């Protein structure tokens, strides 16, 4: 349901995090901060790159 | 000066030229030289399914150049890496194409992830410094190598022993298993042999993907040459005695009345699963062919099924051997039945998948970029590659830090691969390397791969073990020794070819069974008559001659065969050549030699040493000493103690012991404390027990000279009266002195450090 | 003190030996065999090589010679396959001399079966005669399964079974020779008038 | 013994193929069938030594002598010679004796 | 570690709850040191 | 020792060049084997029992053997006179090659100093093969104990 | 990192093959000294030589005495080394036993023991087996959570 | 390391025992024994340090990066 | 002798590594009488009895001769009735196919019995026979004990046989059974065998317990 | 039997001969003979 989302959501972040080369927490800070971002409803139907690399700009 | 009698100054000089702990750097260059360059070409079309024009295509691989600048231009320091709790690295470099434009192709040259190297290498700071750059390295010029740190830690590739590949291995039990087993490998095939018999004569073919059984006399009538009287003649001899044995189950072809058309292949394959897709792939042959050539043989056999026929025929005539003979067995536990496999081998298959588990992903990241009208892409196949980049770094360090290697191609689970490096001592660091640790681990079996078998006497040492339930399969490795490597066995079976043999083309008679056939590691070239001119010829050519360099000859007269071996993985150790009169010191080889000049990898080239440690040495008589030559002899030994390892190399007269005392004491004197290194008040461990006053051994073993361990000991002198005083003195029962242990006797350091890395949190 | 010439001279190439597994050497210690009169034919690039020798009458008119009932048996077959050696070559002894013709092709022969190689396919396709399983599909039957080329799915055959799979597609009738001396003995000499060393 | 064996196997050897090579060789059809190995550097010039010691071979490049392959069963005759376009063939026929040739160093 | 344990691995054998947690239980009070040898004391 | 090889050559030489006969146990190289350990076993009964008659006073190796402390007058015997017969498997060593044992041996091994059998003592210093043989035993019997 | 000092039930074991843990530490002149006067520092027990059969061990004390006296760091391989023939020899000659033995003067008494005592240098190496390091304790303390036992 | 400045079994001080053996040794040199016995060596455990005790100082005093 | 003995006394399993049946007998070795037990109740090598086995090929269903050795049998003479190997072929099946039809004709011709498979299973088969003795019995190999009489052990599992044979006594058979003891003797013989075969597997290795011990061990499993 | 049968080169089996004289053939090989007794060893 959620979960998979949330898990291709955090593949794609794992992506970006190892591929901008960034820290371990700070990928986790960002998987909570979507988690939260997600919960207030943002964002949707986006190719989802510029979603997760804005995120993670963010943090 | 000397005039014959030394006969010692070739261990200094081997160990000079090659030195003791080789068994991971060697390996270990000779993988970063060929292997990381060659196995790429196996795998270097990435084409896909979406836009049939996209590639890439690998030309150059290398570890840590950057031929434009330096090597890395820092290559993190070793020591320095140690405490940083940072992995020694050094990255890879690549060289691809692509499909850039409509009518482009960019070559740019891109770095795919991290790579561990371990110390003293070839692509390392530490190799050829000398007190200049090893003061400024900050580190101590006299460790083994063969580790490298990972993550804080460093570990250590032991070096695991398995069983040969291509041989055929006897087995027995109970008059019902006379099993004649093996193994094979085409690099991605081993599955079964099973060889076994249920029915006397009936020694029927099994496997796992198989339903019951397939007789002998269908195989080697189906994909053998059938004449139904050559397999009373060619397989089994000659004479009634082995024929009368072997008259059961050679009815079965007319029995059954296979006969063979296509029937005896429909027979022995109607009972196969699986036929690798909906297809039904067989159409009468298929199947049958493919599991012919590709799931039970090493040889592809694309048109002419008769050298597998033959290895079969001749796989068959040992069980009926060991049928009539009244049991003879070679047993699964002589060194010419035993190939031990290096680090070097092991991280191959490590890396040859963990490629594979890259280079698919990144085919899914193309297919999912390939699927949008845009424009194609041009740069981000140029980039997208340091984004799985983080998969060959972070598994390389994971299967090494862990020891659980999952690979999705052999389907096995590796566990116990490396271990932590104790630093007890010098002797610690020294005997956990050049460690042959086995497959045998946790067995309760007495007078099985427990007891040493005198097929040692060099090769391993005689007694180094620890006491308890590792007993006989952790033993270690002696001091002369050298593992061969293979470079290929194709010219070597030309170079027989030249030498006057015949193929197995023309070769079907009677006949067959006449003196010595010639063989390379498991297949069968030629029934040659006049065995001993040709081992003569070949003992010329391994002196004279120009590509043989790593091949042991024997001739076994009870199996009525002889054997070329050329697999990479067994042992050596060298010896003196003697021509029916004397040795080859000769006053003057010697002389040359302690001069300052002719060292090693030259006495080769003369013929003075040749070291080799397979059952050549079985196929020949070797002396003792230099007043003991008979003229019939063949070789000679030159120091006889190197049959003890370097653990067992610092015991002071050690033969004026009984054994069990000598393996108790060689297994606790990696357990002392010491003087480990020169960094000793510079490096932080996690157990390190320092010797604070340590002085040198009083009496000196001629090995322990060598090693340095005069100059790093592990222990402390002291005068000692053997008494009965005090009763305090039952049963190893020592009684020491006040105001000589005050006077700094035996004064200990413990250091334990405590790591309390603090994060910062994702909160 | 006795010297012998040899040159090599070989230009033809195409002549494949064939091991007769069938005839022990000099039956009964006595020569009295000469059993090579026979017929052949052949097939180009599959390295087949079928020879069929003909019959001596000891007892047939069998029914069990032909097939399990019936084929009419005639003749013998033998055939069998075999790569090409390096290094042989035969020899000639013109009455001071050695030739040495080039042979380097060897093909092993073992007995072929000459009626039953076609017998059990010929009944198994008479039992699959006449049978209803064949329904109506056999009328839209479509030749428009063109597939595109292995890409990293699974492959073809590729070469593992040419050598297998090349054995019905052609075979050539070649003649006896039954007559033949010129050709191959003193051209071998009228080319030693041009070598001259 | 494998010396003594060496001796007189290669004496008996020479002495048979010796007396094989001059007799039933003149005019009938009968052939031989050599064997030579690859990478040579032919006049031919294969001279005999007396005393037994046959030092069979070629003397412009190195001497390598050597003979007395296996005598094996299943006769294997050339037999033929064939060309295509649509050829005949020819009569070879009647190998007896097998003889390679061991090179020495 | 992939086997899970249930309410029979717990119950098996040299680490369950019959042999080696029931019959064989980790007492109080004890202590565990190296011994030399001493004749001076009485054999009590 | 020099009369025992004797003995032993021609009692292996009279089957090198004739043959050998027993009633009880099996055909041959059995009986061969038993006869061999016995009559080096009465060597080192012999060689111990002249040695401890010879052994000194105040001799502390025959202090703890008149005792019965650590070791007896085999162990003695061991010590001074001769080392013989080790024993794994109720006989002698088995064949560790293809005919042989060791490669400083003779092919067709069936002698004294050929199968299995030391000859010095702890003293004078033991030959390689003798110590690989010792090495053999003790390995043999650590592993049995465990 | 703290200074052990090597107390009492540490392992001490001679390299050659036998043993040892402490038993109890003697003043400084209990033990028997000689004419010299040098008081020995460790005392080996004379049954650890027959049944664990050691006499390599009786020919390092020579050796090391002699390696000590002579000057020269000697030998002592496998198989070769300096021999025993020449090493009684160089003992004899410099004014010692030709044996090792010496007579020594009892501690408790003065008197002469009745039994000669040889005695010399052996490298002797000390274990990882400290009893800081050994020492066990345990009383009304933690319990685990899944049977309420220590 | 360093040498003690007394002898553990006996009680002979070993200070000016080990550079005076060292000096000794390079010049004006002895072969190994008459060293000691000039040096003032009599009782054979006092020569058990200076014989014996490779100098590990002088190689942990190279690991100094500019101290 | 060692701890699988004990091992294997103590758990009674059903079959056992190499037992011995110390029969005793009435005769000494003088010159016929304990050879005939040594040569009755083991095993007949009818390899070493038959010389080969022939058949000819005249009339439909031929038969398979068998010649015996008369002067083979002149040394260990038990069985001279030659009618009684014919018996023992008559016992019936023994191969999965039933060899009764084996009329004797004279000077030792015996007539036993697609048709070459059957021809073949027989030529296979018939060295395997026996025509006396258990066939659970391997060998036999006779002692000497220091009176002078002589006590031959058995390699078996019978105890019925080598019991019922005449030429021995049914007195004591010191056997390694703890279940086939049993079987053939009751409950009592078999616990004085347990607590006896303990005590004789032990004392032989010095290590001398208490007996009191071993009636204890035998007492409780049986 | 274990056959040597020359122009078919193939084992012989002695099966029924066919409703009528014992003889002894192959499979689909015209190498036979009448029997004369068997050459058992
Ligand atoms: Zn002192
Ligand atoms: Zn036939």
């Amino acid at each position: 349901s959620r979960e998979a989302t949330l898990n291709n959501a955090r593949r794609k972040l794992r992506a970006v995090s190892y591929a901008l080369h960034i820290p371990e927490y700070i990928t986790d800070a960002a998987f909570q901060w979507y988690k939260l971002a997600l919960a207030n409803n943002f964002v949707q139907g986006r190719r989802s790159q510029n979603v997760i690399a804005s995120c993670l700009y963010v943090a | 000066i000397n005039t014959a009698q030394d006969k010692w100054h070739l261990l200094p000089a081997f160990l000079k030229v090659k030195g003791l702990v080789k068994q991971h750097l060697d390996s270990f260059n000779y993988f970063v030289d060929t292997d990381l360059k060659k196995i790429i070409k196996a795998n270097q079309l990435i084409l896909s399914d979406v836009d049939p024009e996209f590639y890439l295509k690998y030309v150059d691989i290398r570890v840590g150049k950057k031929s434009s600048s330096s090597t890395k231009d820092y290559l993190t320091p070793p020591h320095e890496c140690r405490l940083r709790d940072m992995t020694y690295s050094a990255p890879i470099y690549v060289d691809i194409e692509y499909t850039r434009g409509r009518n482009i192709i960019m070559h740019k040259d891109v770095e795919i992830g991290r790579m561990p190297i371990m110390l003293r290498s070839n692509k390392c700071i530490l190799y050829d410094a000398d007190e200049s750059k090893m003061a400024k390295l900050n580190e101590c010029p006299l460790d083994p190598g063969g580790y490298f740190i990972v993550n804080g830690t460093e570990k250590v590739i032991l070096v695991q022993e398995q069983l040969s590949k291509n041989r055929i291995i006897v087995e027995a039990d109970e008059k019902k298993g006379i099993v004649q087993a093996s193994v094979t490998s085409s690099t991605h095939e081993r599955k079964s042999k099973t060889y076994v018999i249920t029915k006397n004569g009936k020694i029927y073919l099994k496997h796992n993907s198989i339903a019951e059984e397939i007789p002998i006399a269908i195989v080697l009538k189906a994909c053998g040459i059938l004449s139904d009287l050559e397999i009373m003649q060619l397989v089994c001899g000659n004479d009634s005695s082995y024929q009368d044995i072997f008259a059961v189950n050679l009815e079965e072809s007319s029995k059954l009345d296979i006969y063979t058309q296509q029937q005896a292949l429909e027979y022995i394959g109607a009972k196969v699963k699986t036929m690798r897709r909906q297809k039904l792939t067989i159409l009468q042959e298929g199947i049958e062919a493919i599991a012919t050539t590709v799931i039970a043989h090493l040889t592809v056999e694309a048109l002419d099924f008769r050298e597998k026929a033959l290895y079969i025929a001749m796989m068959t005539r040992r069980v009926v051997m060991a049928m009539y003979n009244p049991k003879m067995i070679d047993d699964r536990d002589y060194v010419g039945n035993k190939r031990l496999e290096l680090a070097g081998q092991l991280i191959s298959l490590l890396f040859e998948d963990l490629f594979k588990k890259f280079n698919n992903d990144f085919k899914l990241s193309i297919d999912k970029v390939l699927k949008k009208p845009n424009r194609a892409m041009e740069y981000d196949a140029l980039l997208s590659i340091n984004v799985h980049s983080n998969n060959i770094t972070s598994g390389l360090n994971r299967a090494i830090s862990t020891g659980n290697w999952s690979l999705k191609r052999f389907k096995m689970e590796r566990a116990g691969v490396t271990h932590v490096l104790s630093r007890l001592s010098y002797i610690s660091a020294l005997g956990m390397m050049t460690r042959i640790s086995s497959q045998f681990e946790k067995s309760r079996k007495v007078s099985g791969p427990r007891a040493l078998q005198p097929s040692q006497f060099g090769m391993l040492c005689t007694a180094d073990t620890p006491e308890g339930e590792a007993c006989g399969l952790v033993k270690n490795l002696a001091l002369m020794t050298h593992i061969t490597t293979d470079d290929e066995e194709e010219p070597i079976k030309k170079l027989c070819y030249v030498l006057g043999v015949e193929d197995i083309t023309l070769i079907d008679s009677a006949s067959l069974h006449l003196n010595y056939g010639v063989y390379l590691n498991g297949t069968l070239i030629g029934s040659i008559r006049f065995p001993t001119k040709f081992v003569t010829q070949f003992r010329h050519l391994r002196r004279t001659g120009k590509v043989s360099e790593f091949i042991s000859i024997y001739s076994n007269s009870h199996q009525m065969a002889v054997h070329i071996a050329t697999d990479g993985g067994r042992i050596c150790r060298p010896l003196i050549i003697v021509s029916d009169g004397q040795s080859r010191v000769k006053d003057i080889h010697l002389r040359k030699l302690l001069d300052g000049e002719l060292d090693f990898d030259d006495f080769l080239k003369l013929g003075l040493v040749e070291y080799l440690d397979v059952n050549e040495e079985n196929d020949s008589y070797i002396a003792l000493y230099e007043k003991d030559i008979v003229p019939s002899m063949t070789h000679l030994e030159i120091e006889p103690f190197t049959i003890l390892g370097a653990v067992a190399g610092l015991i002071p007269y050690p033969h004026h012991n009984q054994s069990p005392r000598n393996t108790y004491q060689c297994a606790m004197g990696k357990q002392a404390i010491g003087a480990i290194a020169y960094n000793q008040f510079k490096r932080i461990d996690t157990l390190l027990y320092l010797m604070t006053y340590p002085q040198q051994p009083m009496v000196k073993t001629k090995t322990i000279e060598l090693i340095d361990y005069d100059k790093l000991p592990a222990g402390q002198n002291a005068t000692v009266a053997v008494m009965s005083y005090s009763g305090y003195d039952i049963e190893d029962a020592l009684v020491l002195n006040k105001s000589s242990i005050d006077r700094g006797f035996g004064r200990c350091e413990t250091r334990r450090k405590t790591t309390t890395v603090l994060k910062r949190y994702a909160n | 003190i006795e010297e012998f010439p040899l040159k090599i001279s070989g230009e033809e190439e195409s002549l494949h030996v064939f091991q007769y597994a069938n005839r022990p050497r000099l039956v009964g210690r006595k020569p009295a065999e000469h059993p090579f009169i026979s017929a052949a034919r052949y097939k180009p690039k599959s390295h087949l090589w079928e020879i069929d020798i003909p019959l001596d009458e000891q007892a047939f008119y069998n029914k069990d010679k032909a097939e399990s009932e019936w084929n009419g048996v005639n003749v013998q077959t033998l055939k069998g396959v075999g790569v090409e050696n390096n290094g042989q070559y035969a020899a000639f002894v013109k009455d001071m001399q050695v030739y040495l013709v080039p042979i380097e092709r060897v093909a092993q022969l073992k007995p072929f079966f000459k009626y039953i190689d076609d017998a059990n396919v010929t009944r198994k396709q008479e039992d699959a005669r006449r049978n209803p399983n064949p329904s109506s599909q056999r009328a839209q039957v479509v030749t428009m399964s063109v597939k595109s080329v292995n890409d990293p799915s699974q492959n073809r055959l590729t070469g593992s079974l040419l050598a297998h799979k090349v054995a019905d597609e052609e075979a050539n009738i070649e003649l006896t020779w039954a007559e033949g001396t010129f050709e191959q003995f003193k051209d071998t000499i009228v080319k030693e008038a041009e070598d001259k060393t | 013994k494998e010396a003594a064996a060496e001796l007189e196997l290669l004496n008996a050897d020479h002495q048979h193929i010796l007396r094989k090579l001059k007799k039933m060789n003149n005019k009938p059809e009968r052939f031989m069938v050599f064997q030579l190995p690859t990478r040579l550097p032919k006049v031919g010039s294969i001279r005999v030594h007396k005393s037994g010691k046959l030092s069979v071979k070629i003397g412009n490049v190195v001497m390598d002598i050597g003979k007395g392959a296996e005598t094996t069963f299943l006769q294997d005759v050339i037999a033929l010679s064939i060309a295509d376009d649509a050829s005949s063939a020819e009569l070879l026929g009647r190998v007896d004796g097998k003889i390679v040739v061991t090179p020495q160093i | 570690v992939k086997p899970i344990r249930g309410f029979c691995q717990r119950l098996k054998g040299k680490q369950g709850r019959f042999r080696g947690n029931l019959s064989g239980k980790r007492v109080d009070f004890s202590g565990r040191t190296v011994i030399s040898p001493d004749p001076n004391l009485s054999i009590d | 020792v020099e009369i025992a090889y004797h003995k032993c050559d021609e009692l292996i030489t009279l089957f090198n060049k004739g043959e050998l006969e027993t009633q009880p146990g099996c055909n041959e190289e059995q009986t061969l084997e038993a006869k061999i350990g016995g009559l080096l076993s009465k060597v080192r009964e012999e060689v111990g029992d002249v040695c401890i008659n010879e052994l000194d006073n105040w001799n502390a190796p025959l202090i703890m053997a008149t005792c019965g402390s650590k070791g007896s007058t085999l162990n003695v015997s061991q010590m001074v006179a001769v080392v013989g017969q080790q024993i794994i498997s109720g006989n002698r060593v088995p064949d560790g090659f293809q005919d042989r044992s060791l490669p400083h041996f003779p092919k067709n091994s069936k002698t004294p100093q050929s199968k299995g059998f030391v000859r010095n003592s702890f003293f004078s210093g033991l030959s390689p093969p003798e110590f690989l043989f010792h090495a053999i035993s003790g390995r043999e019997g650590l592993v049995d104990t465990a | 990192r703290q200074n052990r000092r090597p107390e009492l039930g540490d392992k001490f074991s001679s390299r050659h093959g036998q043993k040892g843990v402490c038993g109890i530490i003697v003043k400084q002149e209990d033990m028997p000294f000689n004419d010299q006067g040098i008081v020995p520092d460790i005392i080996m027990n004379p049954h650890g030589f027959p049944s664990r059969m050691t006499v390599g061990k009786m020919i390092e004390l020579i050796s090391g005495k002699a390696g000590v006296l002579n000057g020269t760091l000697e030998y002592g391989t496998c198989f070769g080394g300096s021999k025993l023939e020449d090493m009684s020899k160089i003992l004899v000659d410099q004014g010692f036993n030709y044996s090792g033995k010496d007579m020594l003067y009892s501690g408790i008494t003065g008197e002469c023991l009745q039994a000669y005592i040889f005695f010399g240098p052996i490298y002797y190496q000390k274990l990882k087996h400290m009893v800081l390091d050994k020492m066990h304790a345990r009383a009304r303390g933690p319990r685990a959570v899944l049977t309420r036992q220590p | 390391m360093i040498v003690p400045v007394r002898c553990f079994s006996c009680g002979k001080v070993v200070g000016d025992k080990w550079e005076s053996y060292l000096n000794l040794l390079q010049e004006d040199e002895l072969d190994e024994g008459t060293a000691l016995s000039r040096l003032g060596l009599k009782r054979y455990c006092c020569r058990r340090m200076i014989l014996t005790h490779v100098d590990l100082i002088e190689k942990f005093l190279r690991y100094n990066p500019l101290e | 002798l060692g701890v699988p003995r004990i091992k294997e006394i103590i758990n009674a399993s059903k079959v056992i590594s190499t037992p011995i049946i110390n029969a005793v007998l009435v005769n000494d070795n003088d010159e016929r009488a304990a050879r005939v037990v040594k040569g009755r109740v083991e095993k007949t090598l009818l390899s070493d009895v038959a010389f080969y086995v022939q058949d000819v090929y005249k009339d439909n269903l031929s038969f398979i001769q068998v010649r015996i050795d008369l002067g083979t049998i002149d040394k260990l003479q038990l069985e001279l009735t030659i009618e009684d190997i014919a018996v023992a072929i008559t016992r019936a099946s023994k191969l999965k196919i039933q060899a009764s039809d084996v009329n004797i004709i004279g000077k030792d011709r015996i007539a036993i019995n697609d048709v070459f498979y059957r021809m073949q299973q027989l030529r296979r088969a018939l060295p395997d026979v026996v025509v006396k003795g258990l066939p659970d019995i391997s060998r036999a190999v006779i002692n000497i004990r220091d009176d002078g009489k002589r006590e031959l052990l058995v390699e078996g599992y019978g105890l019925r046989d080598v019991m019922c044979t005449d030429g021995v006594i049914g007195s004591r058979t010191t056997t390694n059974h703890v279940l086939e003891v049993f079987s053939v003797l009751g409950i009592e013989a078999a616990r004085y065998s347990i607590i006896r075969e303990i005590n004789y597997t032990m004392s032989n290795h010095g290590m001398s317990v208490d007996p009191r011990h071993i009636q204890l061990l035998g007492d409780v499993m049986t | 039997m274990l056959s040597f049968c020359p122009s078919c080169n193939n084992m012989l089996l002695i099966t029924s001969g066919d409703s009528g004289v014992y003889t002894l053939a192959c499979r689909s090989c015209p190498y036979e003979f009448p029997i004369e007794g068997i050459e058992i060893y």
